[PDB]
């Protein structure tokens, strides 16, 4: 059978599981035990000299900087569970391309799964286009030609959409996994723009993701139900299947094109 | 064997060649086939003068 | 009969309709007016020649049909001659490509104007309700300048891609491979039109959003 | 002969005066007509002989892209007809046709598509102008003045531009054209070479023209 | 072998070496005694008229400002040893390319290999085509594409690494002359911006090596099991060949304006 | 031989020359007697006039304006040695692109003459590569895509590299011949930014001269010493030929085209 986008997803998985996740994972249980006995005791300490010197606002702001310190402290360590989001992620990309648009009902599968299906018909076609060349020895490049355009427009849509969707994945892989700095970033006045731009970056991403897990199943089921009708049978004109095919790819890929500025758009549109 | 240069040397003397030797031979046996026809004819000019039995024979 | 754009569109809008619009309705007025606003538009805004009645998938259809017709007939006098007939396959993979990218970069821009209108549509009731509060009139303000940008782009297809489109269709309709016309000449002013058409289409866009932006809101 | 650009700037002319122009001119009569022909008239001047250098007679762009174009399918005729000569072994004659068919259309295409939007904007702009000039009666309206003055150098900076340097190039590039010839003292793959180096130069250079000729407009205050 | 990668970045190398580091080097050595010289006698002279004349504070004023001028001069004639930098850019590419993220214990050899894998498969294809004297095309077709495939994945992601490391080397090289800038308030901006180029080139190294070696590693082995017998679906692997270097060829797309923006993220 | 750069830039020259810069030398030379009998009869009137009955300030502020006049008309005037300054940016070029950066024994050539040397290579390596297509009437169309793709390369690295040196060529001497223009624009407050304008366009021409002209001079003789040892003979393996040259030539491509870019950003920079 055709397995291409589950071992590359795997792989993909594994890597960024291994280099970003990982080593996040590793770096917050290393830091957390020391500074959350650190952070405790300087709390202590300060008290006591607040109380005894310093300038101090005792009930008030004193709990309220303590509060707001230990809360942000609080998610930011505890971004240290870093498996469970990437798995997440990981599970939400087959979860809405599965059924949420499709109707018809997937008893339970993946998502890239759906790009190797399209791209497998539309290889399928090339395929029967260089059998067809094969037939006839000579007079036979022109189906070799044929088959080139067909594996060509398939290979640039697949291709195209599949790795806006990795970008998407190993962005927000490396996002959630340098999380926990940027929201130390609250604690400090100063850092807050760092927070601020790694928010922003955030929501760029996650939309980008959507959009093209929307728009890229659409397309490309769409793209995979035409090619999956395409015969080269003494009823059906070439020109008009091999003219259709390209004219779908293209405007599949202009269109994907342009989603990645409306993503990046919005994200600067919201404030943050 | 040697360089394809001369590869490709030989290869197309030995095309030039096979088509000269084609059209050489043919013409060189049709000149024979001329001279096989005079040659019957002659024969024939003989069978007109036989006289005895074993001569025919 | 060579029919793409007008299933690919209307699965696109029924797509939508079933979507954006119910969802925010359970609206139809307006998704019928720009549904519409595309053929009465490229109908005969510019075309000049008074059309009966088509659809702009419609007229991009046709204009295809007359290209993808004269890949065929290269095709077909490929096919004729076994050998020294893949010239012929050439030119008709030319003519294809050409035909194909022109009518895709100006569909799939018509599409682009479509969905997001319709999805701005769909969105218009909370971005109505961002003039309750003085600091949420940025939202509507921003809103109104992506309508206005939508809607100027999809004016600026409609019609010149239609005019570009049915003279792409009228010269390869007139198009033939007999002893009188040369091959040559043929098949450069296809590619002269088709990509001539493919760069002006590539520069409305930017006029469009440039407008929209100009335009103060 | 080979005449695209003569019917298609025709074609394009007759549409935008009936719809712009025309209407505008009824509008305000309930003078765009000489605006109209000026702007039109503009290309011809600059190209036939302000940079060309050589004393061209009388044409318009249309003419002179149309001849060169001319000249380059004619060379790429002249290799669909060798490759027609030798049955097998031929379509390399083929791909030489086409590269030297795709080379030329290229370079027309992208010099004649730039000209086609010079005028249709050139046209509009004009058509739209007197609801600009009012727009200096009251002073909250003062910027789409500016705004339309600017795009209006815009455009006739970027006619301007395309008029000189597309013919110039255009020219060279058909010169270089008409002197080839697939006989037994030329080499072809120099030949083929020149063709598709010229070709791409053209390109990237009228390419970095539109930049050139919104900053230009820009840098000017308005 | 297949060696084109070693001997162009040698080559490189030593153009950079013999016209922007050595000259460097040869005007800095000629410099740094006079200089050193002069800025010690001009300490001495000033001091001594500073006392008799103009009004200064010598206890913190002279001796403050002077300590900022000498080790910003200090640090801007150290760019001097300009062989360690230059030899440590050198050391830079291939130790992180070697195992950073391969797992697999130079830079110039990883795109090599996996480039070969499919330039060997394209060879395979054109011996094919040869076998099939007509009705061969078509495996000279499929060997066009996996060249081209190949090739232009494996330039894109190369020029992108020799664009870094030319940069690299020229702000070296460029270097001690903006960290002179910190001396006087108005050219502080020059540091700035020196420093914020040297941080977006050094970000687009970093990415370029670790993602372009992850990328072209898989697109060299699923080369590597290509293979035209009867049981793979010729189709099937052009087009996986098409897709990996289409998808690796966008994702580096994406990665220049990442670079430049976290550079210009970060204040500086 | 090939040879197409060297016709095409000095074109280009002539056309330059004999427009640009010999308009602007005829006409400074027309009012170079004018302006200066005017000029100097106008200072004489001024001191008069000043001296009996105007406002002056008579030793200081007269003579410090008339020298800031006479010094700044007398630069602008020097613009009449433009011969000087074209021929400096056409020997600009050939000297930096033939051995600054190259290490190579140089003869004495230029830009257009080098870039037609290695063009000239990759040109000889294509016709070989069609002499072989002609040698094998069928299953020879191999050896014309692969000529094909050699010719492609070549042109297109040659093409990029050239038509920017022409840009370069072009854009400086109309930035010289409108010179005066600008340097006129430094008398009133309001023009002075004219003159900044005018001068960062001619420093990013210059540096875009500078950086095209070194590196592309070396990035097309490693391209032309590359194609010239290319043959076809039964000891190179073709794919890795023809593999090595479209990689050089897309290395070649992606970097110049970020050079633009580059010239722009530091004539931008550099504040003027």
């Amino acid at each position: 059978a055709f397995e291409l986008f589950t071992p590359l997803f795997n792989k993909i998985d594994q890597t960024t599981a291994t280099y970003v996740t990982d080593i996040s994972s590793r770096a917050i249980a290393a830091i957390t035990p020391v500074v959350s006995v650190g952070l405790t005791l300087g709390f202590i300490t300060y008290g006591w000299l607040i109380i005894r010197g310093a300038v101090e606002m005792p009930v008030a702001e004193f709990l309220n900087r303590c509060l707001r310190i230990g809360i942000i402290v609080s998610i930011a360590l505890a971004g240290g569970l870093y498996q469970g989001e990437i798995a997440n992620a990981i599970t939400t990309v087959p979860d809405e391309l599965a059924s949420a648009l499709l109707g018809n009902p997937t008893q339970g599968a993946s998502a890239a799964a759906l790009v190797d299906q399209s791209a497998q018909q539309g290889f399928d076609r090339a395929s029967e286009a260089f059998e067809e060349a094969g037939f006839f020895s000579s007079d036979g490049l022109l189906y070799g030609l044929f088959g080139i355009i067909i594996l060509l427009a398939t290979g640039l849509l697949a291709a195209i959409g599949g790795a806006f969707l990795l970008l998407a994945k190993i962005a927000l892989a490396l996002l959630a996994g340098l999380g926990p700095l940027f929201i130390l970033a609250l604690i400090w006045q100063p850092t807050h723009r760092f927070f601020d731009q790694w928010a922003q970056q955030v929501l760029n991403y996650g939309l980008l993701i959507v959009l093209f897990a929307a728009v890229f199943g659409l397309l490309m089921q769409i793209f995979g139900s035409y090619m999956a009708d395409l015969r080269f049978d003494g009823a059906q004109n070439v020109a008009y299947a091999i003219g259709g095919s390209v004219i779908l790819s293209i405007v599949s890929i202009v269109l994907l094109m342009q989603l990645p500025s409306i993503a990046s758009g919005l994200a600067g549109g919201i404030g943050l | 064997n040697g360089s394809v240069a001369d590869m490709r040397r030989s290869i197309e003397e030995r095309s030039r060649t096979a088509a000269a030797t084609d059209k050489a031979v043919g013409l060189r046996a049709y000149e024979g086939a001329q001279q096989r026809l005079a040659q019957i004819e002659g024969l024939m000019d003989e069978i007109s003068r036989t006289q005895d039995q074993k001569a025919i024979e």
